[PDB]
């Protein structure tokens, strides 16, 4: 039996695997502090692994084994630079925009604020100014220009 | 059997021959302290 989720480490050194709803669920899989220590897992890590039905007196299924972390084999977890330790730089890879239902918006944005990778951007508008619709256009344009980029909304 | 000591063979334990059920009746409560009501909760904050 296989389960998957995102790692959420508790105060007590153990964690749970969550679903898209991003909360506590009945189907979350227990992860012992051990597995965390061997695989050097961290909060937000995506864990997939074969699980078993919980034993009697157990309320949550337990991850018998870890197969992949963040879609890659667990070994790279032990030896990797920590995110906090990554060298920040300026956004050096522009992302050019277009969305078919409104190319006016995307082209104006490109002419107004070209987008790069690592961008810390903001759109500022009063209520009812298309900010939501503009964000929709950006989502659509990124899902056409940069499918490789993990698009989280 | 020294002064009034009684020596017993094992069998009376092998047989269900001297036993009773003892009943214990514990109790607790939560209060609303001016420092803060004492929630009856499952939480042990610190360690385990
Ligand atoms: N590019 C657009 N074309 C047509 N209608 C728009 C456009 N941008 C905004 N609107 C209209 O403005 C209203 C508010 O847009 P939206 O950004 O979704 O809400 P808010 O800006 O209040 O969060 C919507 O009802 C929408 O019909
Ligand atoms: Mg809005």
């Amino acid at each position: 039996r296989l389960v998957k989720g995102y790692l959420e480490i508790s105060q007590d050194g153990y964690g749970f695997l969550t679903e898209n709803l991003h909360n506590l669920e009945s189907r979350v899989a227990i992860v012992s502090a051990g597995l965390i220590k061997q695989y050097a897992l961290r909060a937000g890590d995506y864990v997939v692994g074969q699980a078993r039905p919980p034993r009697e007196n157990e309320r949550y299924a337990t991850l018998l084994k870890v197969e992949a972390v963040n879609n890659l084999d667990p070994e790279a977890a032990k030896n990797r630079p920590r995110f906090d330790e990554l060298t920040p730089q300026f956004p050096d890879r522009q992302i050019r925009l277009e969305t078919t239902p409104d190319e006016l918006s995307t082209r104006v944005i490109d002419l107004l604020a070209p987008i790069g990778r690592g961008q810390r951007g903001l759109i500022v508008a009063p209520p009812k100014a298309g900010k939501t619709t503009l964000l929709k256009k950006i989502a659509n344009a990124v899902l056409k220009n940069e499918p490789d980029i993990k698009v989280i909304v | 059997n020294f002064e009034d000591a009684i020596v017993i063979s094992e069998e009376l334990l092998k047989r269900d021959f001297y036993t009773s059920i003892h009943i214990e009746r514990y109790e607790i409560e939560a209060r609303d302290t001016k420092l803060g009501p004492e929630r009856i909760t499952r939480d042990i904050p610190h360690l385990s």
